C-alpha cells in the first residue's frame, strides 16, 4: 500500500490523496496533477494522457 | 472519478 509507487512523479502513494486517470487507469497524486481537494474534476485524465 | 484519501 503505502509504498506503491504508480504515479508519474516516481514516487509512492504515501497515504496522500490520488486520483485515477479515465483513460491510462494510473493514479496519480492530486499535487502533481494540479488538483485541489476541494475541487476535483467529475472525470480525471492525466498529462500524459493529455500529450497524446 | 475514482479517488482515494480525497
Ligand atoms: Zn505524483
Ligand atoms: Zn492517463
Amino acid at each position: 500500500s503505502w509504498d506503491l509507487v504508480t504515479c508519474f512523479c516516481m514516487k509512492p502513494f504515501a497515504g496522500r490523496p490520488m486520483i485515477e486517470c479515465n483513460e491510462c487507469h494510473t493514479w496519480i497524486h492530486l499535487s502533481c496533477a494540479k488538483i485541489r481537494k476541494s475541487n476535483v474534476p467529475e472525470v480525471f485524465v492525466c498529462q500524459k494522457c493529455r500529450d497524446s | 472519478a475514482r479517488t482515494k484519501q480525497t
